[PDB]
């Protein structure tokens, strides 16, 4: 009939858990970047 | 007296552009004292004093008593940062930290 | 002719403040998944000059103010000041050279809270004046790191002398050997201006008794405020390449990155949530203050430990 109905497989999987995707560095690469950058000024 | 000029300028461009928003539309018809502020105000004079004292530095490393101006130098932003101390744990930095 | 490069400095400056209100507009707009003014002019180029004759002809909100003169002086003074702060600044040569351009900055800039005070004190509301004295509280706040920050830059030039700062950059930019007080810098400059996140004249948790006229003049004279505190940041941690047979190369290229720099600006803006007024206290006195202390221990003893100090002329 004329219904609005979900198809025969279904739907795909609906994503809905947080995503953070954890970028950038390490804390000790950061503060080896700042201090570095820091001596080359310096020099 | 290039400055002088260059001041009488803006003071008057702007002068004139108050007067200007002033009376441009007329053609048409148409509190309890906080003692926080004033610590907060009177912690700006003290250190605003320490910082006079700090300005010549750029001028001051130029010396031959090299050892004397570090340590006057050092000496003296320590101060400054033991007046900061003194005013971070005797609660003064509270409620506008 | 003097007088023409007078007007060649403060009517650019004028049309520059009348233009960042569209950028920032349009700018906000494009971040917040929008289009900004687009309909006024071509490509909304007609916003700022149709928004400017809407002020004009505003009616006058007519004050019962406490008194006339300090009502009349604060937009007079705002705007002075504002204009006054562009003649030090070398773009690569300035319209006035001064030997203590630095100085004279950090001066005028400290003058700029008087604006702030006789507006709130010439408006009745007593609600006026305590915003207008919590806006004083947080420029002299943060004018401190201001002051100090730009001592211990300036022990690396030798002098007060903007022109100077040109050449002590011409090896490499000075926000390598400076990038902590370049940042603590930036965000300071940010809160001078009273702009977001430390915009509390624009949070419910000074100058509304002005007409449309006159707080048109005290947002020009903030605009023109916002683009030579990040002309200056440019001039004073990001220096340009100066060619004195083509000074244009270095005008391009501070001008580049004094525009990206206001961007930057508006950018923070469309990005943050306001501070508490005590937590933006707490950043200057108890974040920026004791870094910055530090910082300028470090940059007082840096030069002699390296033997890098500059030359004093
Ligand atoms: C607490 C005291 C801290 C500072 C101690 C002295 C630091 C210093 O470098 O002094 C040398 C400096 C300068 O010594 P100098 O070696 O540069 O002197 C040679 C002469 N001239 C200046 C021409 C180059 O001061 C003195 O020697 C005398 C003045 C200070 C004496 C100590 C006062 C202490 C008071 C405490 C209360
Ligand atoms: C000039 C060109 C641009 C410069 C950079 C600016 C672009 C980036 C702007 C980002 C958006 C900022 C929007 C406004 C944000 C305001 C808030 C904020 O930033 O708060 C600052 C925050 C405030 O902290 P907070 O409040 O977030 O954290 C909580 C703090 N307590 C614990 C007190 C409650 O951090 C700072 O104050 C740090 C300032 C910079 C420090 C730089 C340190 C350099 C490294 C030193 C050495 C370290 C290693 C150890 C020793 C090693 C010795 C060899
Ligand atoms: C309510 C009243 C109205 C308020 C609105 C209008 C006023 C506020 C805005 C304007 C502020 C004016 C500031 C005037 C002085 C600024 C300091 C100064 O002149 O510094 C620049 C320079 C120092 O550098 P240097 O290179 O050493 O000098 C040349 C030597 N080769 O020095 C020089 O170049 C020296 C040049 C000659 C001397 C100039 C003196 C100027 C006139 C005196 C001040 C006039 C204003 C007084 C009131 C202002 C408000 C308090
Ligand atoms: C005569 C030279 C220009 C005088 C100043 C008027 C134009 C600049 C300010 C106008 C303005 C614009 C465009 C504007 O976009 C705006 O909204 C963010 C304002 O209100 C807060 C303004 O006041």
């Amino acid at each position: 009939v004329k219904q609005d109905m979900p198809p025969v497989g279904g739907y795909g999987p609906i994503d809905y858990k947080r995503n953070l995707p954890r970028r950038g560095l390490s804390g000790y690469s950061m503060f080896a970047v700042g201090i570095g950058a820091l001596l080359f000024g310096y020099w | 007296m290039n400055l002088m000029i260059t001041l009488l300028t803006n003071f008057t461009l702007a002068t004139l552009l108050v007067t200007i928003a002033f009376w441009l539309p007329q053609l048409n018809v148409y509190l309890p004292f906080s003692m926080k502020f004033f610590l907060v105000a009177i912690t700006f004079l003290l250190f605003d004093l320490e910082i006079a004292l700090l300005l010549p530095l750029p001028w001051a490393s130029q010396t031959t008593n090299l050892n004397t101006m570090l340590t006057m130098a050092l000496l003296l932003i320590f101060l400054l940062a033991v007046s900061l101390a003194y005013e971070w744990t005797q609660k003064g930095l509270e409620w506008t930290e | 002719m003097f007088m023409i490069n007078v007007l060649t400095l403060i009517i650019p400056i004028l049309l520059a403040v009348a233009f960042l209100t569209l950028v920032e507009r349009k700018v906000l707009g494009y971040m917040q998944f929008r289009k900004g003014p687009n309909v006024v002019g071509p490509y909304g180029l007609l916003q700022p000059i149709a928004d400017a004759i809407k002020l004009f002809i505003k009616e006058p909100l007519r004050p019962a103010t406490s008194s006339i003169s300090m009502f009349i002086l604060a937009p007079i003074l705002a705007l002075t000041l504002a204009l006054t702060m562009w003649i030090p600044l070398p773009m690569p040569y300035p319209l006035i050279n001064m030997n203590l351009g630095v100085l004279f900055m950090l001066a005028m800039s400290s003058l700029a809270v008087y604006s702030i005070l006789w507006s709130g004190w010439a408006s009745n509301s007593k609600y006026a004046l305590i915003g207008a004295l919590r806006a004083v509280a947080q420029t002299i706040s943060y004018e401190v790191t201001l002051a100090i920050i730009l001592l211990s830059v300036l022990l690396m030039n030798g002098s007060f002398t903007l022109s100077t700062l040109i050449i002590t950059q011409e090896q490499v930019w000075l926000i390598f050997p400076a990038w902590p007080l370049a940042m603590m810098w930036f965000i300071s400059t940010l809160a001078e201006t009273n702009r977001a996140p430390f915009d509390l004249t624009e949070g419910e948790s000074f100058n509304v008794e002005y007409a449309a006229g006159p707080f048109a003049l005290f947002f020009m004279a903030e605009y023109a405020n916002i683009i030579m505190m990040n002309i200056f940041t440019t001039t004073l941690f990001l220096g340009a390449f100066h060619n004195p047979y083509m000074p244009e190369l270095y005008t391009i290229n501070f001008t580049i990155k004094s525009l990206l720099l206001s961007i930057t600006f508006l950018w923070i803006r469309a990005s943050y949530p306001r501070f508490r007024y005590d937590q933006l206290m707490h950043l200057l006195w108890k974040n920026f203050l004791p870094l910055t202390l530090a910082l300028c221990m470090w940059h007082v003893s840096l030069p002699i430990l390296l033997s890098s100090i500059p030359p004093q002329t």
